[PDB]
């Protein structure tokens, strides 16, 4: 019950907020603004109210606490679930996406009250019903993918071909330097430049080899700002897809051995993550289609 | 007074309306259904009351909608009077114990009545056995214990819908007219800026010729309708006119193939809607008809009529102007707004009442068909009542009732309060309702209106999210089936000792206040501004004497299992379904004890439901025993209750009961005498309290998973009684009876040791698997021997006889002493079903003790498996010396965000410890003392209502001023940590660490029921691959996903082998048996059988699928 | 490079990264048909779905005959469409639609080479995926003389 | 004494892939098996394990244990 | 309507047999049961190795029912095969111990229910422990997606020579470390260590 | 017409005839593929 | 196993595949519980 | 299903089948041959002992007296200890 501490502040700021609040409850009372507006406003100052003590909260903790430590190191948890279990929840989907004009002002350490508690099931009881019904897309979705992906089998040593595909290996170079993607692993790393480069006269990375950290470094130190990597997409092979244009697996950290089944564990890892997406627009609006 | 053993209270508001009965829901509907005495006394209570209630019983009204039949002559009438019942023959007991279907006999007195005779001939005929609802709600059918569920679906009535279609760039609107029974319409208004109707979908049509073919004429027509250009346009486009050129159209069109007959067209007309058979509209159907189309008292019971059809057209085309208030036709000004399906208003729950009268319903309208028929081919004066209803119908239906049926589930045992919420659910699927494949996103999510008539927080986390939920905790059933839910009543800002049940519409009106909200010292508010929730759920705050109502009691929102839970506000609303949807599983253990911290209604859910014997007289105990205990009554009256012992529950599980009055003690009526399972004192006991410290150790509790002491194991804390039951039947065959006998053939001798007489295993003979239990032989078969056992027979002169041993043996991998066993004959008078000449059922009772694998739990939804169990030194001690029961990870606690437990570990540290507070002078303290609270002995159990439990401020001084429990120091720190010191390495922990008491309960997925195995075993028939499940030695399913998995690994023997050798090749499973057992490498794998059958099948659809080679023909 | 980079920056959303090739494998199987236009020397139908290979080989052949060839234009369809749209109608038929594709299949009377995967699961045989592919499972063991030779 | 006992990096750059490994010492061991069922008969061509063995063993473990050692050879026909 | 035969349902058909999730295709002929298999609820025991995992007593006792009838048979324990069946269905003490000789060096293949990417099937070296639950390395249960709340774990036996050989070299837990969506460290939890 | 040449042109490039539209006999499934297994109780059990 | 040829199974092929003729509806004789003659199920 | 055949009972069987070959294997040839035939072993059908008296060439006492002597022999405990448990 001592390692939670709400913080001290919390109430002042959160009074002075009420306070306001009902001000403009007043200046609603006598039609000078309409309820459309009024609701915008305060939706919008009850967000500036719940990032508000989340800050506060965060300045308030010390790094010595259970909580932190096990938040930080990123054993479990994160850091809006210390929020809401410290500070206030804050807005809450009302159902059929709604926001709430009066959101939730203590903490579970607190207690919540008892129509707090009922609206914040109103978005539990969704969340459960839209998982169940991710996990069920997830798993056709796979399916599909492990069908239409099957029968792309590793059929050949090397390529016969030369042409490559042009990436980015660096980009948003702030003025006078170089600086590499920022997404630069998922796209380029694990291929293999289809031709060398030389940008002073001399080769820098060699041509059919996968590139690494080391690699990628000195390409971007040198200067050069795009790359030419061999991929799947151009391979010219008679039977099949080359080991060379696909790269190097994954799994193993080696290159890929001949007869392997690329498209199932293309599949199976494009699938994987259905379940975990769990996405969805917090609120429509009030516009369809946009 | 006594009635509950003392528990403190934690409670800071007093409540005025006591819950009521829990069980209400099953009891009460039934009663009606019966409409015995008790159902009528209540409606005469509720009458002079002035309370409002349907003054006519279930059965009768059913009876009585039959009118007595006519003939096409009329000449005869067979009239249903009155109903009756009979004491049932069998008792309870009996009956469960016998197979017998709990049901009495019910009478009625039919009276033939013909005009051409001139003579009424009244004779009284039986219908068959009517199953019977016990004191506790369930239905006993067949020896087993059934409970029918509440049924929610949507009443029937008009139902607006507005909607906005992206090509039409423009709202449209809809309505439809949903019956009881009949067929359904439909009205869409503006589909492309013209009215249409859909009767029952069948084709295109417009509202002008259904007007025209109304009576109705196209003057007054526009007259009432010039002032909406829609249906002008409508009009005026509408070629056709005249009375009979619309209903020779609408004939047409609708049974098209025929010339249209203007006679047969308007009894069409009449017969589809107006017919009072066809479309009998429900009573809460006008009920709610009359109030939303505003016609002020319509025909009480009946059909639509065309005025009610124009008011809705009026109604429709109203909502679609844009107007939002209108006058109603023939009533008073009206709102005229779309309705949504969701609101609580619109569904209506089908008590258990409602359900079997349906049923009868059916059934006595096939007795009418039949009636009828033989009433077209029978003659005159040898017509009596006795002869000519058919029973088979009503019998047939009352029984197929509970066979089949989605709403008629089997009751589950597992604990009271498991009972409890299977009774109070209220399941949306079943049929003529929301099935699992309609189900939508709209229907699972909870409502506004849920709130007080039907809990959010419970409901299964399968697929079926939601669609079943648990009545609240105050709910009670308007009449016409709709949820009630008390408020009590506020006048000029005073809150007063008055209580209305509001129902889910006309909440709507008012404006709610919320029970939390402080009082002052006199009844009005002590702060003018007070929390209050209004129409459309909103909650938006109205301060001063504004409001009308407020809730009771603060738990309302909650059903009974989740209003167990202890400082549940602050935990997660999923961590909160978790909780108390496992909190219907926990088993009852060999010793029950009431949880030290709970809530102060365990009681009540204890004491309502059926398990718990108590007392219907108020005297002296004068015989107490553990078989029977015996009552005497100063009028005289004795009674002996007898307390059932180890007798087998439905999932298996014991239902001993212990008894805790003493000799002499005086008693009053409802008090507890006997103890229940999972139950003590009267009070709920799904568990234990165990001593828990949060802190990771060595890793045996990684991944949420659990580590307890070998002192549970030791002290016999955390066990549970298990009673298995397994039966056989000694059926006679063409080739002659079995025989239930000692002389087993073809075994060795000892194996048949503790067999009885006439073979069956005596009593308390502990078993193991293999052992044989009631032996019993073949009677013959055609044995033709073979050469191998031709020969040795030959040459160990052995006699291989006819009859072969068949045998019933222990399952593989089970253990127990038999604790009784139960022979039904034949030849005596006991009745069994055909063919089985006698019948033998057997008790395996086992002690089983907690251990690895077997699940654990607490309340707050945190589970996990027992990893390890360490020896009680190896635990972590405190201060002095008192090893902690159980670890638990703290990793949970922050991310799953129920922090509810690790206060309830602190409260419960508090309990067992007790404190005392006199003349602190702190806030906290002057609360503790005003409520009562403030002394409290070590030990005592403390109650936390589940919305007012008690405040962090009252912890923490409670914890500064816990009584000293050794030598005058606290062991616990005021932060509510404590001294651990390591019982392995035994140097201290660096740091304090939290402990407390938690209530940890066991779960009923025990590890023993998971295991399972199979090296070779049974196999299915037309497919010739393995069977599924446990009891049959099934294997588990190799399913798509995993030859995914194996194909992507690249390692294609393996799946040959899981594919062809090790199934669905008969050729290869012995090869391979045989191969393994002499050593010798595997074989080669064939061809499977199952491709085998699909070439087959698909042969047999005319297509010649020919396996071929590239040489020609190939070889298989 | 459109569709590989919208589902990176939906995955991306979250916060999981699947690399790019496991995208690419399957969009380049999205795109392997083409539809065929001006089918009038290459004899066949026009407006078809046709794999690329086939028109390749069937351009090649054409222009060898010395009739100018067929035109045709890069088609996208989605998964569902390429795969009910396979030569081998083992595979077809183990997918969702399990009448249609047995009905034309039968029609057309065309035999299914067992070459892929999940037909070649149905059949009991050895995937041809790894350790079931010929040229890994053709080897023959024997050790060296030396080891006979020292026992 | 393990699975792990050997190690496998070493028999991956000895044959230079890794199916080809494993079909290759499943080959093997079919042949150590099948010799030690011989039970009489044998045969010529059959050839027993090249290094020690325990007196209860499983011919995979053996085989893997000979390609580790090295001594053993193979031939793609 | 269809022809619904007794009225409470559709009567089946020949083409309803080869259709939809019940069809043949789907459900007897791409996923199938399996012999020498077995299942159990899951618990953590940190001190195994990363390659080893538990099997129960009774659980692996009638896995290897074949290879312990043979072992008994060869080492006179048991006189002949049906006096070894009846040994080992009997539970002696010398079945257990002929029971932890043979397991050893013979992979097994653990295996989660929803196996959503290829790491879903791990090998491991079985190895005999009491209660009735598998204990498994909590190093690889992030790999199976699996806690320890509680979930059934299906255990399937590789039986010939090539199964077992892909079994120690493909499948193995030990030559899984990267996770093939991304290649990155997916054989080190977080959770407590 | 081009649905129709298709169709067409598969058949005629096929040596099956059109012919086998129409069923004349219908085969019959193996009785073992749809048993007729007998059940405990003097009851059975039929496939449809 | 090279190719699983598949077509229109013409009039002449059933004959071919047909081993016999079935000429009842009888299924089993309900005393003796064996298949009957020349009906389903028939030996 | 009954039809199928379970594999510990059809390989129990062969185990049967090679020890009780091998063990009349032990017996002398000729008794060997006519407890074979007059059980049957090596064909579906047993003859009987005048049955056996016509290939073999004995008459229909003779081959019964040795037909006693081979029932005899194998009843000695020394060819009984390994059928025994096979029943
Ligand atoms: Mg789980
Ligand atoms: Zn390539």
């Amino acid at each position: 019950i001592s390692d939670i501490v709400v913080p001290d502040a919390k109430k002042e700021i959160v009074k002075g907020y009420e306070g306001q609040d009902e001000k403009v409850q007043k200046q609603y009372e006598r039609g000078l603004i309409t309820k459309e507006e009024r609701t915008q406003e305060l939706i919008a100052i009850w967000t500036k109210a719940t990032n508000e003590v989340a800050e506060a909260m965060n300045d308030n903790f010390p790094k010595t606490n259970p909580v932190s430590m096990m938040v930080n190191s990123g054993a479990r948890g994160n850091m809006m679930q210390m929020r809401q279990i410290a500070g206030m929840r804050g807005l809450v989907s009302n159902a059929k996406n709604e926001t709430i004009p009066r959101p939730i002002k203590a903490s579970f350490r607190e207690g919540l009250s008892v129509l707090e508690y009922f609206i914040s099931t109103h978005g539990a009881r969704k969340g459960l019903a839209d998982t169940a019904l991710r996990t069920a897309d997830s798993g056709y979705l796979t399916r599909r993918l492990v069908d239409v992906s099957q029968d792309v089998i590793i059929r050949e040593e090397d390529c016969g071909t030369e042409r490559g595909l042009k990436l980015p290996i660096a980009t948003r170079d702030a003025d006078g330097t170089l600086r590499k993607a920022e997404d630069v692993e998922t796209s380029v790393y694990a291929r293999m430049l289809a031709e060398d480069v030389v940008i002073d006269g001399k080769v820098i990375a060699p041509a059919n080899v996968d590139l690494g950290d080391v690699l990628i470094d000195a390409l971007v130190a040198h200067g050069v700002e795009e790359v030419k990597t061999r991929s799947i997409l151009t391979c010219e092979s008679q039977v099949g897809t080359c080991a060379m244009c696909y790269g190097r697996s994954l799994a193993t950290g080696k290159l890929v051995d001949i007869g392997e089944a690329v498209g199932i564990i293309a599949a199976q890892s494009i699938g994987e993550p259905g379940t975990q997406l769990t996405m969805r627009t917090f609120h429509t609006g009030g516009v369809a289609g946009d | 007074a006594s009635t509950a053993p003392l528990r403190i209270s934690f409670a800071k508001i007093k409540e005025p309306l006591e819950v009521p009965n829990l069980l209400a829901l099953q009891t009460e509907s039934f009663d009606w259904l019966l409409g015995n005495d008790a159902w009528k006394a209540r409606v005469e209570s509720a009458l002079e009351s002035g309370q409002d209630v349907p003054t006519k019983s279930g059965l009768e009204e059913i009876f009585e909608e039959i009118s007595p039949i006519e003939d096409f002559s009329g000449s005869m009438s067979l009239t249903f009077r009155d109903h009756r019942f009979e004491p049932p023959k069998n008792s309870i007991d009996e009956c469960k114990d016998r197979d017998f279907t709990y049901a009495a006999p019910l009478f009625v007195t039919a009276e033939f009545t013909n005009n051409e005779t001139g003579e009424i001939k009244s004779q009284t005929v039986f219908m068959g056995d009517f199953p019977l609802m016990t004191n506790k709600g369930t239905f006993v059918i067949n020896g087993t214990e059934r409970v029918v569920v509440s049924q929610l679906v949507r009443s029937p009535g008009v139902y607006f819908d507005s909607s906005i279609d992206k090509t039409s760039d423009k709202d449209i609107f809809s309505a439809k007219i949903i019956p009881s029974r009949g067929a359904w319409l439909e009205m869409e208004i503006d589909k492309r800026d013209m009215v249409g109707v859909r009767i029952d979908r069948k084709r295109k049509q417009s509202v002008t010729v259904l007007l025209k073919a109304l009576g109705w004429t196209t003057e007054q027509i526009l007259e009432e309708f010039g002032e909406y250009e829609s249906m002008r346009a409508t009009l005026e486009k509408d070629h056709t006119q005249g009375q009979d050129d619309a209903l020779l159209d609408i004939y047409r069109k609708l049974r098209p193939g025929e010339p249209p007959t203007r006679e047969a067209a308007q009894t069409l007309l009449e017969n589809l809607y107006f017919n009072p058979k066809r479309y009998d509209l429900a009573k809460v159907g006008r009920y709610k008809v009359n109030k939303k189309l505003g016609a002020d008292e319509p025909l009480d019971a009946g059909v639509l009529t065309t005025d009610d059809v124009i008011a809705t057209i009026k109604y429709l085309v109203k909502l679609h102007a844009g107007e939002t208030e209108t006058v109603g036709e023939s009533g008073r000004e009206i709102v005229v707004e779309t309705d949504d399906i969701d609101h609580f208003g619109n569904r209506r729950i089908r008590n258990v009442g409602e359900l079997i009268q349906n049923q009868v319903r059916t059934g006595l309208a096939r007795m009418e068909r039949v009636v009828r028929e033989r009433m077209t081919t029978q003659d005159v004066e040898a017509i009596t009542p006795q002869t000519l209803i058919n029973i088979r119908p009503v019998v047939a239906s009352i029984k197929e009732f509970f066979g089949t049926s989605q709403l008629s589930q089997f009751m589950d045992q597992n604990n009271p309060l498991s009972g409890l919420t299977h009774k109070r659910r209220l399941n949306a699927l079943g049929p003529g309702g929301l099935s699992r494949e309609r189900a939508g996103f709209e229907v699972r999510d909870v409502h506004p209106s849920h709130y007080g008539r039907m809990c959010p927080i419970e409901t299964p986390e399968g697929p079926n999210i939601g669609l079943i939920g648990s009545l609240a905790s105050y709910g009670r059933i308007n009449p016409f089936g709709f949820i009630e839910t008390p408020y009590r009543k506020v006048v000029e800002g005073q809150v007063t000792d008055d209580v209305d049940y509001l129902t889910a519409d006309e909440e709507d009106r008012f404006v709610i206040a919320q029970a939390n909200a402080a009082l002052g010292d006199d009844m009005r508010f002590a702060e003018a501004r007070v929390l209050v929730r209004r129409r459309g759920g909103e909650v938006d705050y109205v301060p001063g004497d504004d409001v009308d109502y407020m809730d009771v009691s603060p738990r309302q929102m909650v059903s009974v299992a989740t209003a167990m839970i202890p400082f549940l506000e602050h935990d997660d609303a999923n961590r909160a379904l978790m909780g108390a949807n496992m909190m219907r599983q926990a088993v009852p253990l060999i010793k029950s004890e009431s949880p030290l911290v709970g809530t102060g209604m365990e009681y009540r859910s204890a004491a309502d439901a059926g398990d718990v014997v108590k007392a219907e007289k108020a005297g002296v105990v004068q015989e107490v025993s553990a078989d029977y205990i015996t009552t005497t009554n100063d009028d005289g009256t004795y009674i002996t209750y007898r307390l059932a012992k180890f007798s087998r529950s439905n999932q298996g599980t014991s239902v001993n009961q212990k008894v805790i009055v003493a000799e002499g003690d005086r008693i009053i009526e409802g008090q507890v005498l006997a103890d229940g399972p999972a139950t003590e004192n009267g009070e709920m006991a799904l568990g234990k309290n165990l001593l828990v410290a949060f802190m990771p150790w060595e890793g045996h509790n990684y991944e949420d998973a659990i580590i307890l002491s070998q002192r549970l194991v030791q002290d016999d804390v955390l066990s549970s009684i298990h009673i298995e039951e397994h039966e056989v039947d000694a059926r006679d065959t063409k080739l002659g009876p079995e025989e239930i006998t000692r002389d087993i053939p073809n075994v060795s001798e000892e194996v048949l040791a503790d067999l009885d007489e006439r073979g069956i295993i005596r009593i308390g003979a502990e078993v193991v698997a293999g052992d044989i239990l009631v032996g019993k032989v073949t009677p013959k078969g055609e044995t033709e021997l073979t050469p191998e056992e031709r020969l040795l027979r030959a040459i160990f002169g052995e006699k291989a006889r006819e009859v072969r041993d068949t045998s019933l043996k222990v399952p593989h991998g089970e253990i127990g002493k038999v604790i009784g066993v139960r022979v039904f004959d034949r030849e005596e008078g006991d009745e069994l079903p055909p063919g089985v000449n006698q019948l033998v059922r057997v008790y395996v009772a086992q002690k089983r003790k907690i251990t690895d694998g077997d699940k654990l739990a607490g309340r707050h939804g945190n589970k996990g498996v027992i990893s390890k169990i360490n020896p009680i030194e190896d635990m972590p001690f405190l201060e002095d010396g008192t090893p902690v029961d159980i670890i638990l990870n703290p990793l949970a606690v922050p991310s799953r965000m129920n922090p509810g437990q690790v206060l309830e570990i602190h409260l419960g540290w508090l309990a067992s410890r007790g404190w005392d507070v006199s003349g602190l002078a702190e806030e906290w303290a002057q609360r503790l003392q005003v409520i009562g609270a403030d002394k409290v002995e070590p030990g005592t159990n403390v109650a936390t209502p589940v919305f007012d439990g008690a405040r962090e401020d009252e912890l923490a001084g409670l914890l500064q001023h816990t009584i000293p429990n050794r030598d005058g120091e606290r062991m616990v720190l005021p932060s509510g940590k404590a001294r651990l010191f390591d019982g392995r390495s035994g140097e201290p922990f660096p740091e304090p660490i939290s402990v407390g008491y938690m209530y940890i309960l066991k779960l009923h997925h025990l590890v023993d029921d998971k295991l399972h195995a199979r090296s070779t075993g049974p196999y299915s028939m037309i497919t010739q691959q393995p069977l599924g499940g446990k009891a049959q030695f099934g294997g588990q399913r190799f399913g798509e996903m995993e030859v995914w998995a194996l194909e992507a690994y690249g390692a294609a023997y393996a799946l040959q082998e899981l594919l062809t050798i090790k199934s669905d090749d008969v050729t290869g499973r012995v090869k391979v048996y045989e191969a393994i057992v002499k050593g010798e490498n595997i074989p080669e794998p064939g061809i499977p059988e199952s491709f085998k059958v699909l070439i087959k099948e698909m042969q047999s659809l005319c297509l010649n699928v020919e396996v071929l080679s590239s040489d020609g023909m190939s070889i298989e | 490079v459109h569709l590989v980079g919208e589902v990176q920056k939906v995955y991306n959303s979250q916060g999981v990264s699947i690399h790019d090739k496991h995208i690419e494998i399957i969009i380049r199987q999205m795109l392997r048909r083409v539809t065929i236009i001006e089918s009038g020397d290459a004899e066949l139908l026009p407006g078809e779905l046709v794999e690329r290979t086939k028109f390749e080989t069937e351009n090649r052949r054409v222009v060898q005959e010395g009739g100018h060839p067929a035109s045709g234009r890069p088609q996208l369809m989605g998964i569902t469409k390429a795969s009910l749209a396979t030569e081998s109608w083992l595979s077809a038929a183990s997918f969702q639609e399990t009448t249609r594709v047995l009905t034309d299949a039968a029609i057309n009377a065309k035999s299914d080479s067992l070459i892929g995967l999940k037909e070649n699961v149905i059949i009991g045989k050895l995937i041809p995926a790894g350790t079931g592919l010929s040229r890994y499972r053709n080897i023959r063991v024997e050790p060296t003389e030396e080891a006979k030779a020292a026992m | 004494e393990g699975i792990i006992n050997p190690p496998i990096d070493e028999l991956l750059e000895a044959t230079d892939s890794k199916y080809s490994l494993v079909i290759y010492a499943a080959k093997r061991a079919r042949q150590i098996n099948a010799y030690y069922s011989q039970l009489g008969e044998g045969l010529l061509e059959y050839v027993g394990p090249l290094v020690d063995t325990h007196v209860h063993e499983k011919p995979l473990s053996i085989a893997l244990r000979e390609i580790n050692a090295g001594l053993l050879t193979s031939e793609a026909i | 309507r269809p022809v619904t035969g007794p009225g409470n349902r559709p009567l089946k058909s020949l083409s309803d047999m080869l259709k939809g999730k019940q069809g043949r295709f789907r459900q007897n002929l791409l996923g199938k049961r399996v012999d020498y298999s077995a299942r159990s609820v899951i618990v953590v025991g940190p001190q195994l190795k990363l390659h080893q995992c538990g099997l129960p007593k009774a659980m692996a006792l009638e896995l290897f029912k074949p290879f312990v009838m043979k072992r008994l048979v060869d080492l006179n324990h048991a006189q002949n095969i049906k006096s070894a069946k009846r040994m080992v269905e009997r539970g002696r003490t010398v079945v257990y111990d002929v029971l932890e000789e043979v397991i050893a060096e013979h992979p097994v293949l653990l295996n989660r229910a929803p196996t959503l990417h290829r790491l879903g099937i791990q090998a491991f070296e079985p190895q005999l422990v009491e209660g009735k639950a598998i204990q498994i390395h909590p190093l690889v249960c992030t790999a199976f997606n699996a806690d320890f709340d509680g979930d059934q774990m299906a255990v399937h036996l590789p039986l010939s020579a090539e199964a077992q050989a892909e079994a120690r070299i493909l499948m193995l837990s030990s030559n899984n470390i990267l996770k093939p969506a991304d290649g990155r460290p997916v054989t080190m939890p977080t959770q407590d260590m | 017409a081009l649905k129709r040449l298709k169709v067409v042109s598969a058949f005629l490039q096929t040596s099956n005839s059109p012919k086998g539209m129409v069923l004349d006999c219908v085969p019959v499934i193996p009785p073992d593929l749809r048993p007729m297994v007998q059940l405990d109780g003097g009851r059975f059990a039929t496939s449809d | 196993f090279d190719e699983l040829r598949i077509g229109l199974a013409t009039a002449d092929d059933i004959r071919q595949w047909s081993h016999g003729e079935v000429k009842k509806p009888e299924t089993i004789n309900y005393r003796t519980l064996k298949p009957e003659k020349d009906g389903l199920f028939c030996e | 299903d009954s039809e199928a055949v379970v594999p510990a009972d059809a390989v129990s069987f062969t185990l049967l089948q090679e020890q009780l070959h091998s063990v009349l294997d032990t017996l002398s040839e000729r008794e060997a041959g006519v407890v074979s035939m007059r059980f049957g072993l090596t064909d579906g059908q047993p003859k009987t002992l005048d049955e056996i008296g016509k290939v073999y060439g004995v008459t229909r006492e003779r081959i019964r007296q040795i037909e006693s002597k081979t029932m005899s022999k194998l009843r000695h405990p020394s060819r009984s200890q390994v059928l025994r448990d096979y029943l």
